[PDB]
């Protein structure tokens, strides 16, 4: 159970801490078309969180969502390191997006085939969204890549930017295996193919490189946070801080 | 003599015939309704950011989720006014840069700070209370492109704002500091919300024409009391008080009698320099200029 | 007791507020010898700080410098809406430094009569630190100025951009009023004249123009702040909102 | 046969005599100590971001007033230390982007993360008492302008030193959520302080001649020694553990007996990919390029 319900709090806590740096985009895209494209995948990725942390109170057998998302601290939080970094230009914001969505459709597939069927529920709602996510994503990957001279720079060099981060996608610690083996979640490790045939592919018919540094950040499941994660809890959890215990 | 052409319109107008984007409409009129859905369509835009200054802030996930649905509706429903004031031959690109310019208006209402949590249930009820006694009033207005926009609107709006209420309702019952927050963001807005009706049928230089068009089909001032009449029964609801000495009951006219609005506030605000004008703009004029190059990479990769 | 309680803790509001804006400049700055500056300030700010919030606690009768910084909202926040904007650029936050050394400089040296003794002293004490301050500050003002045709460019915008906080400076209410008939507070409406003087020169010699726009922004004084003050002080508390009431 | 040049220098080392910078002295000396003292000099600048990363969060104003003083206080020894380099005929600009393109190394320590505010006063603590031994241990190397900057700078940072001990105190005999912090702190920071020494005397490839040129005075697993023997009664004295299941008092030697540090991960970080390495260089490069218009400017100043 232990195992189980801190796999679930991983899931939650990607779509949550993604979620939060997508709602600072809020009334600062660069159209107003873009403005509704990210609150509505901030709001699905958000959705998402509620599902899986939920899940997860009711696992643990106490707290709920909220207890979740607002009092536990940076060292607590299980999201992975590609979730935190900050929104940067809006090209850093379209990598991060692609990548993680690329992810989602991945494992949100084979996750609604999981033996536990609480989590392949919430996976058949998730990887409807993800599939949106994705498509958003990868078009503005390939429209930046291949507009100008200017944007196919800041695309490449976003791109640079987060690839090292992404080795923790792939990442296997000891509760994925063991519930991997249960037939419970999906062995990280084995959806490598499935990404790199995705991202690899929109990467080339964006005009653009696939980073040849070899991705080496890991640890936001372990609790082991860049120090982007902390002022991120600053911000969402004062108020929950200053008036404990109350209903809103 | 009116020409034939005037005449025709004035009777289209009096039998309540809309006006659709073919018809002939005296040139005031067509440049009114620029003016007066341009300006309702930047509202929508500006007053993302009051509210998105607690997105993530937001005391619950589920208060966090309903706000985050709220400003997604406020952007498509500023592409909704967009598209409606195209029609009269505009274009939103080119409005849009005058509202940068502060050479078109938005609603008052979005120049002032968002300095709790508090002024976002606030906002929710309030505000967008008022927004709907206006817009419920404009779904008769005379041109059909913006009836028909303000009949969508009003139907996804009124939803939003019962979940502001709600969220008032959570701090009205709730600790006895979350009741003082209600209080304090009630203070602040109840005000600037009157606020949002225009000024008063004396000092109105659109009305004449705008209530002769049948564009506006309430005065300023019938809207706002009807407002004060249903809105002050909620604020009894939640247990809080108005900040206005001088409103009470007149049982002679059967309704709210309420004090008076700070007329030169409301000018100073509506003129650039009211508490957040500047950083309102400044923000979306950030927007505009850092997101150049992502239009003009989208514009590139279309031609190809 | 409560007038001057009040006027003691806008003084410590507005010298703490802008120290945090100085921290974040930290390690971040165009020199080495720029970085030491500015932590400089930000840490004589921060003993002013000390000074009057300590004094403000004691004429209160109770509670402490960190109960003060600390548990209070921001609506309970009495700083100057001027210390309390974002750092920008180095313009940005040159413009913001001289407005207010220039203003401390004037107050300062006139609150040091006081007929409250340890508001006297404190300002004894405040007074040569500003004098300091001023120097660099407006150093930077005449070096950034007359610099280059872009840095000339971008301090004549900082100076724009920041102009309509500078009423608040010379803003009195009816407790600056009744505590100056008392003298114990300086009426800021007499520090116009000292402070016009010193920035009006200041800003010529730069080779720049004095704003034409009237200042028209006040509040901070009355708890009614910009839209900045709220994510500051949710990073300032965070730890003592989480874990209140202990010693560190 | 060496030449009388440098015959005549290895009788000054003999002798202790401190060399100056019009001194003769061979080329891998005057190169081993640009790169040594130039690198103690990168490391004092970095260091100021893991710290500054909590400037602003710090649960005191007496906690944040103290660190301020001490970042303050790093930014005046990377000047000194600068100063010293550039007396071997060396540029700061140059050594500095040097630096900037990781072609110059700066202390393993500084590639860490600040993670919680106990992390603030174990830096202070293990962190600053790990440099303390190793610089006390340079107040006496071969240089002149290197040894009277290590005086300079241990005379202050010892000072600083005593209060990050005095913070991690306080969590000591706080809360349980206090003393929990700390630990944690301690399980994070205490094998990468012991990494600040330097690889073992068998995989040191420097030593050899720095030994013999006094510049290094002590081998890295001596000071490494001390440093334990000296730390590992402070780590009582706070009631906390070491994570270190080897960790023993060898009364045959006298010493703490200690476990094998991770070299792999030693190696991972001083090439650039430990935890922080890309960040804290991205943000002195922004730094550098942001800053470089405030630079044009003092130099078109000075000029006119
Ligand atoms: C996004 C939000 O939900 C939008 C809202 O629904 S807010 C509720 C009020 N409704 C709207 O703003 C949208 C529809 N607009 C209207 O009904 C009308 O324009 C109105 C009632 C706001 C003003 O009446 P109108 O006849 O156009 O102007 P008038 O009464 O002569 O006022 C004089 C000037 O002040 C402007 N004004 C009036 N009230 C204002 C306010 N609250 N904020 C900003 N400007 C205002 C008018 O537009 C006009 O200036 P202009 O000629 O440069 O446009
Ligand atoms: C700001 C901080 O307070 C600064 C500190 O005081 S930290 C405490 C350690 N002291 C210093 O870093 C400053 C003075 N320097 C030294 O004493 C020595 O350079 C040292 C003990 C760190 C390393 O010994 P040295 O003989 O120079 O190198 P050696 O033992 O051969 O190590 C092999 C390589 O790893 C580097 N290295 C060793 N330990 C390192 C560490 N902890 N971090 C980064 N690099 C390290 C060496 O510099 C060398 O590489 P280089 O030839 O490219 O410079």
């Amino acid at each position: 159970s232990n195992q189980l319900t801190a796999y679930t709090l991983r899931l939650g806590d990607n779509c949550l801490v993604l979620s939060q740096r997508l709602g600072e985009w809020c009334g600062h895209a660069p159209e107003l078309e873009i403005d509704l494209a990210l609150a509505n995948i901030g709001l699905d990725l958000l959705g998402q969180a509620r599902n899986f942390l939920s899940y997860a109170a009711e696992l643990a057998g106490e707290g709920d969502e909220d207890t979740l998302a607002f009092t536990r601290d940076e060292r607590q939080f299980s999201n992975l390191l590609l979730v935190e970094q900050p929104n940067g230009n809006f090209a850093d914001t379209i990598a991060r997006q692609y990548f993680i969505d690329a992810w989602h459709v991945a494992l949100f597939t084979r996750l609604m085939e999981s033996r536990d069927p609480q989590l392949a529920a919430i996976s058949a709602k998730a990887i409807k969204e993800a599939r949106y996510h994705l498509r958003f994503s990868r078009g503005w990957l390939e429209r930046l890549g291949n507009g100008t001279d200017v944007s196919g720079q800041k695309m490449q060099q976003a791109i640079n930017k987060l690839w090292r981060f992404t080795a923790e996608l792939f990442d296997a610690d000891e509760i994925d295996i063991a519930l991997s083996e249960e037939g419970i979640a999906v062995d990280p490790r084995t959806l490598r193919a499935a990404w790199e045939a995705e991202v690899f592919a929109g990467i080339n018919e964006a005009t653009l490189n696939v980073p040849q540094e070899q991705a080496y950040r890991t640890g936001g499941k372990k609790g082991l946070h860049t120090e982007h994660l902390g002022p991120m809890l600053a911000e969402m959890q004062y108020l929950q801080r200053v008036l404990p215990g109350q209903q809103w | 003599m009116r020409s034939t052409q005037e005449e025709r319109f004035e009777q289209r107008i009096a039998q309540e015939t809309a006006i659709e984007p073919q018809d002939w409409m005296p040139d005031a009129y067509r440049k009114t309704l620029i003016r007066q859905i341009g300006q309702h369509a930047h509202s929508e835009i500006v007053g993302m950011l009051p509210e998105g200054n607690w997105i993530t802030r937001a005391p619950t996930l589920r208060r966090k989720a309903i706000l985050l649905a709220k400003v997604q509706d406020e952007a498509g429903h500023g592409l909704y006014l967009y598209s409606a004031a195209e029609t009269l031959g505009c274009a939103r690109e080119d409005i849009y840069q005058k509202m940068l310019d502060g050479r078109m208006k938005y609603s008052s209402i979005f120049n002032y700070p968002t300095l709790s949590w508090a002024d976002i249930g606030v906002i929710g009820w309030l505000v967008d209370g008022a927004a709907i006694v206006n817009q419920v009033a404009l779904c008769r207005t005379s041109y059909g492109p913006y009836a028909r926009a303000m009949v969508k609107i009003c139907k996804e709006e009124s939803f939003h704002q019962r979940q502001g209420f709600e969220a008032c309702m959570a701090l009205a019952q709730g600790s006895e500091a979350q009741k003082q927050m209600l209080q304090d963001a009630i203070n602040r807005f109840w005000w600037p919300a009157l606020m949002m009706f225009g000024p008063n049928d004396d000092n109105s230089p659109n009305s004449a024409r705008s209530l002769t068009w049948k564009i506006k089909r309430f005065t300023n001032d019938e809207l706002r009391q009807r407002f004060v009449d249903n809105t002050v029964p909620q604020v009894e609801m939640l247990g809080m008080t108005v900040p206005d000495p001088d409103l009470h009951f007149d049982t002679e006219s059967g309704h709210y009698r309420f004090g008076e609005i700070d007329w030169q506030e409301f000018n100073e605000v509506i003129n650039g320099r009211g508490i957040c004008n500047q950083e309102r703009l400044d923000a979306k004029r950030k927007a505009w200029e850092e997101g150049t190059w992502v239009r003009e990479a989208a514009l590139a990769h279309a031609q190809k």
